[PDB]
RNA sequence: GCUCAACGGAUAAAAGGUACUCCGGGGAUAACAGGCUGAUACCGCCCAAGAGUUCAUAUCGACGGCGGUGUUUGGCACCUCGAUGUCGGCUCAUCACAUCCUGGGGCUGAAGUAGGUCCCAAGGGUAUGGCUGUUCGCCAUUUAAAGUGGUACGCGAGCUGG
RNA sequence: AGCCAGGAUGUUGGCUUAGAAGCAGCCAUCAUUUAAAGAAAGCGUAAUAGCUCACUGGUCGAGUCGGCCUGCGCGGAAGAU
RNA sequence: GCGGGGUGGAGCAGCCUGGUAGCUCGUCGGGCUCAUAACCCGAAGGUCGUCGGUUCAAAUCCGGCCCCCGCAACCA
RNA sequence: UAAGGAGGUAUUAAAUGUGGGAAUUC
RNA sequence: CUUACCACUUUGUGAUUCAUGACUGGGGUGAAGUCGUAACAAGGUAACCGUAGGGGAACCUGCGGUUGGAUCACCUCCUUA
RNA sequence: AGGGCUACACACGUGCUACAAUGGCGCAUACAAAGAGAAGCGACCUCGCGAGAGCAAGCGGACCUCAUAAAGUGCGUCGUAGUCCGGAUUGGAGUCUGCAACUCGACUCCAUGAAGUCGGAAUCGCUAGUAAUCGUGGAUCAGAAUGCCACGGUGAAUACGU
RNA sequence: GGCCGCAAGGUUAAAACUCAAAUGAAUUGACGGGGGCCCGCACAAGCGGUGGAGCAUGUGGUUUAAUUCGAUGCAACGCGAAGAACCUUACCUGGUCUUGACAUCCACGGAAGUUUUCAGAGAUGAGAAUGUGCCUUCGGGAACCGUGAGACAGGUGCUGCAU
RNA sequence: CCCGCAGAAGAAGCACCGGCUAACUCCGUGCCAGCAGCCGCGGUAAUACGGAGGGUGCAAGCGUUAAUCGGAAUUACUGGGC
């Protein structure tokens, strides 16, 4: 499926609203790398930490192989500085997760084969 | 098959993490190839193309 | 002067229940069974795209076409409303063959064993239980096999009556 | 009709294919040796191979071929006293 | 078989009676706040299920088609 | 100046703040 | 040989204990989620105790009780020394 | 070396200029302070509508230059109009600095003549020579201030009170 | 579980599991929609503004090859910058160098220079004229240009949460 | 038990070093790997992880685990509280 389109969901962990901002630099992160690699983009939800940043995201990728240049990305990321929302300024950890998964076309319908059939009347 | 996938999915922890970006020591590395870069900067930007093409090297 | 519109207008003025029912009629008319039909149902055949590594036809067979049976659900309303009692079970059956087993055969993608498929063949044979009023069905355990049907969906002036 | 010879060459035409040699296809499908011999009609080989065959020669010596219209028949064609 | 519906992102109006799309939340921008909510000031967003007809003109009237609802489906 | 009694005062509104702190100490 | 006692063994019905059981009750815990903000200041309706009713939840309300509750300033008038 | 730091759907802060008549325009005419100057300030005179150019004094300065302060006052006009308000934008023609003004300078002349008619929620400064308003100079600097630093002119309102 | 109760419930009364604390009084602060007393353009009283317009300027965001870097509640945003056409410039594209643009040392050469030519966008590369001086035991040396090494230079690169 | 023979010849390890608790530095590592009896240590300048050098304590043993008592006056008779 590496040459298929791709969705990239995007959530955030364990940081509070220091995770969710960080999960919006990450969003921001990858939408500048699929434009880099001229990949076509569209969010197809985007979930807003009510403080800052966004709790998810799911984005659309579209491109040649796009799919096999995402699919590596899959897993947590881990994110350390001084929290910029912490009076105190200590340097904190936030961790968010981006989850690459392929676009799949939908199941061609079967109709029911009669033969695979046995019908009772009674 | 969904949820199998999502239980799969690694927590979104601690202990859990595949790439570590630290800005007060201006590192960036990815904990599977080992790659590391110290232009934060850039890689916030998107200059993912090195983490991207170890991983795909490295298989 | 009437949406007397149920429009040749019953009265100026009127809705329902009956399984508590009753009378006069109708097989002019329904429910069951018979009849006609056969859409549907079930069983065949024709063509051959394709599946089958190759190969349409070992086995299947799309898009379409032609029949058979009466055999499901129906259509009709010909018999019966001065009465043709019904589902299932029980007892006893009898015929068909579109054969489940046993018998004979052809092809096989039939090494053998064991099967697939079709042809011939109706002599005999062709379960016991759990659940349910059940038919059906599922399940347990057998059997060479646990056939498919017709007989007023056989059989209450034979029984039962869930 | 049988029957007897034959039934060649470049060349396995190349590609795509796993292999592809007439015979999976795709894909061209020519010229040469001439009596004639298909870049193959079928069988067949994993592929070749192999078996044919189309074509053509030679012996035997009168028909032979396959359409059209039409008459009558044959199969398709299984049911319950 | 007989009735209803389908309209900004959500829930409801506007149909009857043709000319005109409203309300509440939501969204967006600016305020307030250390910041978020609340609050305040502004904006944007539906060509009306889908086709067709009729009409000068259709969310509206008519007819299909799709989805959703209700009822009805009996004696037998 | 001191003591006692009485009357008036007054905000309607105002929820929330994750997760990594202390050398300075013979 | 017989009787008495009596071991094994047999039957019925209880008790207790261990394991287990579809489902179910609450409890503890948590480097982030949802809903509020109950307490700590008079925590913005003082809090708490017993009891009763109610409510997504912390809780709310009634009745009685406790202090293990904060504040108690200021202006005007009158009287007395 | 050339390009970018000057981009441009948009949002915010700090400014300048306005929306006019307590004003615009034209003519005339008063009153400052502070400061800079030698690869500098540059007079005068001549040329140019003008920015400027040519020639050329003086001054390392209480001496010379930058350098007429403007608001004001007097007269005239405009007569409430998007105007004789506003001056953005754009076309053409130039000057100067600088090797070099395309990207990306300042200024001049001509033409052009946008929004804007006093500004929602909200919000700022100031208690006296202050606010408001009017000019002037300086650094940085080849050239390039609505910014910054400084200097004078005119010159208020109000403070009951906590 | 037992006992008591009509019930609500009362009484008696554990364990597993989990934590390294929970707690009392007092002390110093900080805080209070606690109290008191004062003050500040804090209100009040006024005057003029900002938010609306055009333009200037900074920022964010976006864009870009680059739009260099910092500041970024009050206490960043006409801020570092008291002044980006080139230079500046730290950024980008391209062309170039490797003890080197900027130093010291060693060796080896050449006065310093000056003037040219050509090619290149320029860096630079190649060439041609012209001076060959100053101290000076004719040992020279060193003002200055190169060439060759290697100790080194160099960084407006990171960390203001080491200073 | 004694005498003779030969040559230093045949004979040293284990735990620990942040505090409690005797014994400290370098490198590696970077909330990872790991340590941990308690308090805790590790997130890029670790005497706490791992290696090394040095050191401390025991020694043919040294550590870890299990168990009892002590410390625990923490069931208090000795000898506690409301
Ligand atoms: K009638
Ligand atoms: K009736
Ligand atoms: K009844
Ligand atoms: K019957
Ligand atoms: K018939
Ligand atoms: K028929
Ligand atoms: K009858
Ligand atoms: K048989
Ligand atoms: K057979
Ligand atoms: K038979
Ligand atoms: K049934
Ligand atoms: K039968
Ligand atoms: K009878
Ligand atoms: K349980
Ligand atoms: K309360
Ligand atoms: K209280
Ligand atoms: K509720
Ligand atoms: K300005
Ligand atoms: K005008
Ligand atoms: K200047
Ligand atoms: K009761
Ligand atoms: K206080
Ligand atoms: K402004
Ligand atoms: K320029
Ligand atoms: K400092
Ligand atoms: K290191
Ligand atoms: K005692
Ligand atoms: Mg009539
Ligand atoms: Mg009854
Ligand atoms: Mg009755
Ligand atoms: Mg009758
Ligand atoms: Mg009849
Ligand atoms: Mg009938
Ligand atoms: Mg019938
Ligand atoms: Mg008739
Ligand atoms: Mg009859
Ligand atoms: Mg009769
Ligand atoms: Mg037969
Ligand atoms: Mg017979
Ligand atoms: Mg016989
Ligand atoms: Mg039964
Ligand atoms: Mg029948
Ligand atoms: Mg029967
Ligand atoms: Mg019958
Ligand atoms: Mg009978
Ligand atoms: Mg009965
Ligand atoms: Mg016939
Ligand atoms: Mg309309
Ligand atoms: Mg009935
Ligand atoms: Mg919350
Ligand atoms: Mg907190
Ligand atoms: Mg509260
Ligand atoms: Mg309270
Ligand atoms: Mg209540
Ligand atoms: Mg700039
Ligand atoms: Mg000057
Ligand atoms: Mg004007
Ligand atoms: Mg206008
Ligand atoms: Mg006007
Ligand atoms: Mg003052
Ligand atoms: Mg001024
Ligand atoms: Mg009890
Ligand atoms: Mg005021
Ligand atoms: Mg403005
Ligand atoms: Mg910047
Ligand atoms: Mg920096
Ligand atoms: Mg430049
Ligand atoms: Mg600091
Ligand atoms: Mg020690
Ligand atoms: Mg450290
Ligand atoms: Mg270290
Ligand atoms: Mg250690
Ligand atoms: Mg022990
Ligand atoms: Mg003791
Ligand atoms: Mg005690």
């Amino acid at each position: 499926y590496d040459s298929a389109d791709c969705y990239l969901d995007i959530q955030a962990g364990s940081g509070g609203t220091e995770a969710q901002d960080w999960a919006s630099m990450l969003e921001r992160m990858y939408l500048r790398w699929a434009e880099s690699r001229g990949f076509k983009t569209e969010i197809i939800k985007e979930s807003e930490g009510e403080v800052a940043g966004i709790k998810s995201v799911t984005i659309k990728i579209s491109g040649d192989y796009a799919y096999g240049w995402l699919r590596t990305e899959t897993g947590v990321h881990r994110l350390v500085r001084k929290s910029p929302f912490d009076s105190g300024g200590r340097r904190h950890t936030s961790f968010s997760s981006a989850f690459v998964y392929p676009e799949v076309d939908d199941d061609i319908d079967i109709e029911i084969n009669p033969a695979d059939l046995r019908i009772d009347v009674y | 098959e969904k949820q199998a996938m999502e239980d799969n999915k690694s927590d979104i922890g601690w202990g859990s993490q595949i790439r570590s970006y630290v800005l007060d020591d201006s590192r960036i590395k990815d904990l599977r190839t080992g790659v590391e870069t110290r232009n934060t900067q850039a890689v916030l930007d998107g200059s993912l193309d090195q983490f991207i093409e170890a991983s795909l090297k490295a298989g």
